[PDB]
């Protein structure tokens, strides 16, 4: 006996088949164009929007009327909005099913800080939250696959800390400041 | 010409095991 | 046909366990006959003495001739068959020396492999050979 | 860089009739100015030795984007009758009215009061342009204006484009005529992607007794944008 | 022919004006400097095969 | 039976310089980037053989539903008229299945061919569009599609549908 | 039938034929020692590989940026009108025809 | 695993070098290989089958 | 309303516009002024342009319908210049504006919805 949590799960499955032209051709798009590390992190949201999908499905499966299908529905449906994939107008089954997988990585924080103009490139974006730049309200994020709710998505900022956000000037500024 | 080679190494490819080449050379015999 | 009463369960039960008997499959797994079928006598690899090397004697520069070896695994006795993986491990094996080995060939042999050899040698004095070839480790007398 | 006035180019028929090409440095696409001197919307001329052509825009007509896209027949030739649908201020219609030439004759077609000023102004000066300012979804309101044609253009950029020109091709279309029809992807449906609204569009134009022949993108100049062109009631 | 849009945009003076293409070519001073040093190169390596 | 006979009878039998240059060279459709489609939206359409609609009752699985299962979206299949035609050329001993082809919730489309052979007509509409999905059981068949870009195939493997070319598969089966 | 009279073989029987290809074919052809940074870590004969191979996110980034150069060859590019339209800077092809037939 | 094997011993790309004319037979010309011996032997036979 | 100014939006949808028209200037993908909001069509990037109906001089941006429905742009006037100089980041009165196409813009989904939303007016 012992005090300790053996809960756990993984987050990805490997592909089915994996010589395929076109899901190759599909990841090498995904990731040029949200500037992404690895196959890896495609796969892992590729299984969140399968879980996400399937769940859709076997809700639809259901009368309109059962309340099983009321509350989860509804649940399923509020949350995606609240993570801002979906829209208020959209709330119905449908629109979960026809979901895509560059909505969720649209949702990433290394996107919205390249699409907000604090980044010159997504690469640059990834860069800068590496390095403690980025600031959701007062918390400071250092994570690029940090999904943005809807709410938090006006409140991203330089830190205050940061040398671009009003800071003290860094490591080379200093140096060269004290060479000439 | 590089296009034609490689259109023949799939050839090459597609019996490259010991027993696909015996399969034929009877088969052609 | 086959009865399809409403109590028929006692007969139906007595056909599925005569269908599993028929199974070569279910028979071999259960009764355990072979257990020690392989070479290996049930394990994945096997340890052997090196006898001499057929391949270096001859003097033909086919490199796929030379770079077969013959060994006698320690477990059974038997005179074995294997092929170094590179010509120029042999330099590293001399004989009598003891060597792991492993199998080969169930996915089958390539263009310039000879057919009828099914093993291979993996290590030398529990050292790989390729960390030998890399210059990663020394070889312990 | 580019085609600067004052540059010596040399002229050559193209493979579709009333159409020209315009070699030199760069290479441009023309027709022969009906009224000579005059540009409709800022274009360059250019002069050969009493005889003037005018520079085609593909970025602003989609006439001439199919033409530099390769498409096989556009049907409008010299001595034709032509039915214009959305004709809007008649910067496509002013070059179509070159390549009929004296001989033919090109219906304009457009609801607008604002763009049906302009298109008046243009019709003074051109003698075969016959403007009409009506609504196209209702061709019975000016039926007495209109004869039988040989070929309908549509640019009218509606949902209900194939609606729209199935009634003005039995109305106005003779047999064995044929249509040019661009469509907008994004206009028919935003939601459905653009290549499935292209095979809808054409499944929708076979339920309406008119053979679409041919198809293509206008990708350079154009994103989501297709014409098609076919042929209406094909003598046996 | 000329449009009065375009004075600065797209118009050669007219000093600069030719009757032909030729005399166009024989003018410009970019084409001609590669045209020479292209030209020069292809007889060198010409000589250089021959002997 | 004779009908069974006169269908292997109809298989075996089954088997100047001055001149301006001129050339039919079709583009490259722009939906493709490379070998992935990215016109083909979670709305599929889908074209059904005839042989496809048979092995599904034998494998009783319902058209709509068991498309739904492999993909995770919305699902439309697809009728031609050649496709109607050759069920209809069946028999009473197929009348299960041209009830199933007739539901309101299919699509039905036109074509104008010259002939009643099916497996060309799906051919053609492929190469036109690129937007559809080839639901068939057919050999032959399947290799003539796999030589076109983009174009996935659905087929029926063990009591369950699969899909081919499909990099959006999700509820696929695995091996 | 006889086959055409500016037929070779009108006049020429197999043998003929037989030494005449033979003759066509020739004339056509005419105090402390610290251990060094190799012993530290023991590399050996390992593979030499690019710079770009130890970073696999820009090396993704490469991949990327290729691939687009390399679809520029099937498929054009759209591009708006941020110069006054002065010609297609390339030909005009007038017998190239790219239109998808419907039948 | 040969493809290891190979790619590890090829990590070297060090290629034997071509020998030259010695100096005081320099006069002579280059010493020539088989490779441009192999040009002067087929010219020869091309011309000798020809006659 | 001097009829010239038909498509006059009423007070629901004047706010959404000018929420988006801020929301615009801050993604930088507004443009200001009558002659800037003329080159926008000239060279094909205009989503939508806004009007003022209220300039004492009407006619000073009568053109800009002209060009727009030759380029299929949706338009559209509002009853305040003054409102869309707030609206616009500007201390000075403003009678045209234009929201510029820029690809990958997360103002895709309101702009699209803005656009129809012009287009039923005109029925
Ligand atoms: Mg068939
Ligand atoms: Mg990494
Ligand atoms: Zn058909």
């Amino acid at each position: 006996p012992v005090a300790r949590s053996w809960v756990c799960r993984k987050t990805y499955v490997t592909p089915r088949r994996p010589f395929e032209k076109s899901r190759l051709d599909q990841e090498l798009k995904l990731i040029g164009e949200y500037g992404l590390r690895n196959k890896r992190e495609v796969w892992r949201v590729k299984f969140t929007l399968a879980k996400i999908r399937k769940a859709a499905r076997e809700l639809l499966t259901l009368d309109e009327k059962d309340p099983r299908r009321l509350f989860e529905g509804n649940a399923l449906l509020r949350r995606l909005v609240r993570i801002g994939v979906l829209d208020e107008g959209k709330m119905k089954l449908d629109y979960i099913l026809g979901l895509k997988i560059e909505d969720f990585l649209e949702r990433r924080l290394q996107t919205q800080v390249f699409k907000l103009g604090l980044a010159k490139s997504i690469h640059h974006a990834r860069v800068l939250i590496r390095q403690r730049h980025i600031r959701v309200r007062k918390q400071v994020v250092n994570i690029p696959s940090f999904i943005v709710r809807l709410d938090s998505q006006k409140h991203i900022d330089f830190s205050l800390r940061s040398p671009y956000g009003g800071g003290r000037p860094g490591r080379v500024k200093r140096k060269n400041a004290k060479k000439g | 010409k590089e296009h034609f080679r490689a259109k023949q190494k799939e050839e090459e490819e597609k019996l490259k095991r010991q027993k696909d080449l015996r399969k034929k050379l009877f088969r052609i015999q | 046909g086959k009865c399809r009463g409403l109590r028929t369960a006692r007969k139906l039960r007595s056909h599925r366990r005569d269908q599993k008997w028929h199974d070569k499959q279910y028979k071999k797994a259960h009764l355990g006959t072979a257990l020690k079928a392989n070479p290996f006598g049930g394990a994945s690899h096997a340890k052997g003495i090196v006898l001499e090397k057929v391949g270096v004697e001859a003097k033909q520069p086919n490199s796929a001739i030379r770079k077969c070896v013959r060994v006698q695994l320690i477990k059974n006795g038997k005179k074995i068959t294997a092929f170094v993986p590179n010509d120029g491990c042999l330099n590293f094996i001399e004989e009598n020396d003891e060597v792991l080995v492993a199998g080969f060939g169930r996915k089958g042999h390539a263009v310039g492999d000879i057919p009828g050899v099914r093993f291979k040698v993996v290590k030398v004095a529990n050292v790989s050979l390729l960390a030998l070839y890399k210059g990663k480790k020394e070889r312990p007398r | 860089r580019g085609n600067q006035s004052g540059k010596n180019v040399m002229v050559e028929p193209h493979r579709h009739e009333g159409v020209f090409i315009c070699r030199g440095k760069e290479d441009a696409l023309v027709t022969k100015n009906l009224v000579p001197g005059e540009s409709v919307y800022g274009e360059k001329r250019v002069s050969i030795s009493k005889i003037e052509y005018r520079a085609w825009n593909p970025f602003r007509s989609k006439l001439a984007a199919a033409i530099l896209g390769g498409v096989d027949q556009i049907h409008i030739k010299p001595g034709a009758k032509v039915l214009y649908l959305g004709a809007a201020s008649g910067t496509t219609v002013s070059h179509v009215s070159d390549i009929v030439g004296p001989d033919g004759l090109v219906y304009a077609v457009e609801f607008s009061h604002r763009s049906g000023r302009d298109l008046i102004n243009l019709a003074k000066k051109r003698t075969n342009i016959i403007p009409v300012i009506e609504d196209a979804r209702h061709p019975h309101k000016y039926r007495m204006l209109i004869a039988m044609v040989d070929v309908i253009f549509a640019d009218v950029a509606q949902p209900d484009q194939t609606r729209i020109v199935a009634l003005n091709a039995h109305t106005f279309l003779r047999n064995g005529g044929h249509f040019v029809i661009s469509i907008k992807a994004n206009c028919i449906d935003s939601t459905a992607s653009a290549e499935a609204v292209f095979a809808s569009e054409v499944k929708k134009m076979q339920q309406e007794n008119m053979k679409p022949q041919e198809q293509l993108t206008l990708e350079p100049y154009e994103r989501d944008h297709a014409v098609v062109v076919g042929v209406y009631r094909p003598p046996p | 022919v000329d449009n009065p849009a375009d004075f600065y945009h797209s118009r050669i003076p007219k000093k600069q004006r030719k009757r032909t293409i030729v005399e166009e070519l024989l003018a410009d001073s970019e084409f001609r400097r590669y045209n020479r040093r292209k030209y020069s190169e292809i007889m060198a390596e010409k000589a250089a095969n021959a002997a | 039976g004779k009908q069974k006979k006169t269908r292997k009878y109809a298989t075996m039998k089954r088997m100047d310089p001055s001149a301006l240059k001129e050339r039919e060279v079709p583009q490259h459709p722009s939906c493709l980037f490379f070998q992935y489609n990215t016109q083909l939206g979670p709305p599929y359409h889908i074209l059904v053989d005839t042989n496809f609609i048979n092995f599904s009752i034998k494998a009783k699985l319902d058209l709509v539903q068991s498309m739904m299962d492999c993909l995770y979206a919305k699902c439309i299949p697809c009728i031609t008229d050649c496709v109607m035609a050759e069920i209809e050329k069946l028999g009473q001993k197929y009348r299960v299945a041209l009830r199933i082809a007739k539901d309101p919730r299919f699509e039905r489309l036109p074509c104008t061919h010259k002939g009643t052979y099916a497996d060309d007509c799906l051919v053609q509409r492929v190469t036109q569009h690129k937007c559809y999905i080839v639901a068939t059981v057919d050999r032959d068949l399947k290799r003539r599609i796999r030589k076109i870009p983009g174009v996935p195939i659905m087929y029926i493997s063990n009591h369950r549908y699969n899909i081919e070319r499909m990099p959006d598969d999700y509820g696929a089966p695995r091996f | 039938l006889p086959p055409s009279p500016g037929d070779t073989s009108y006049y020429q029987d197999q043998v003929d034929d037989f030494h005449e290809a033979r003759s066509r074919a020739a004339l056509a052809k005419g105090a402390k020692r610290a251990i060094t940074y190799q012993i530290a870590k023991n590399r050996g004969l390992t593979p030499r590989r690019k710079k770009i191979d130890r970073n696999p996110r820009v090396k993704h980034r490469e991949k990327f940026r290729r691939a687009k150069i390399r679809r520029r060859g099937q498929v054009r590019e759209v591009r708006k009108e941020e110069q006054r339209y002065s010609g297609e800077l390339s030909g005009i092809r007038a017998g190239v025809k790219k239109s998808i037939k419907l039948k | 695993m040969a493809a290891a094997f190979r790619k590890a011993a090829k990590s070297r790309q060090r290629e034997h070098r071509e020998r030259s004319q010695p100096g005081f037979r320099k006069h002579l010309g280059l010493l020539e290989k088989k490779k441009d011996y192999k040009l002067r032997a087929d010219d020869y036979r091309k011309k000798q089958e020809y006659l | 309303v001097n009829p010239k100014a038909y498509p006059l939006a009423d007070a629901h949808l004047t706010k959404k516009l000018l929420d988006l028209v801020q929301q615009s200037c801050n993604y930088k993908q507004l443009r200001k002024g009558a002659n800037e909001a003329t080159k926008t069509l000239n060279r094909g990037i205009s989503e939508f342009i806004v009007m003022a109906a209220d300039a004492e001089p009407l006619e000073i941006i009568l053109h800009l319908p002209l060009l727009c429905e030759d380029k299929n742009v949706p338009y559209v006037f509002v009853r305040s210049k003054q409102a869309l100089g707030r609206a616009c980041g500007v201390s000075r009165p403003v009678i045209a504006c234009s929201v510029t196409i820029k690809e990958g813009s997360q103002l895709k989904q309101q702009i699209q919805s803005i656009q129809q939303s012009i287009e039923r007016l005109l029925v």
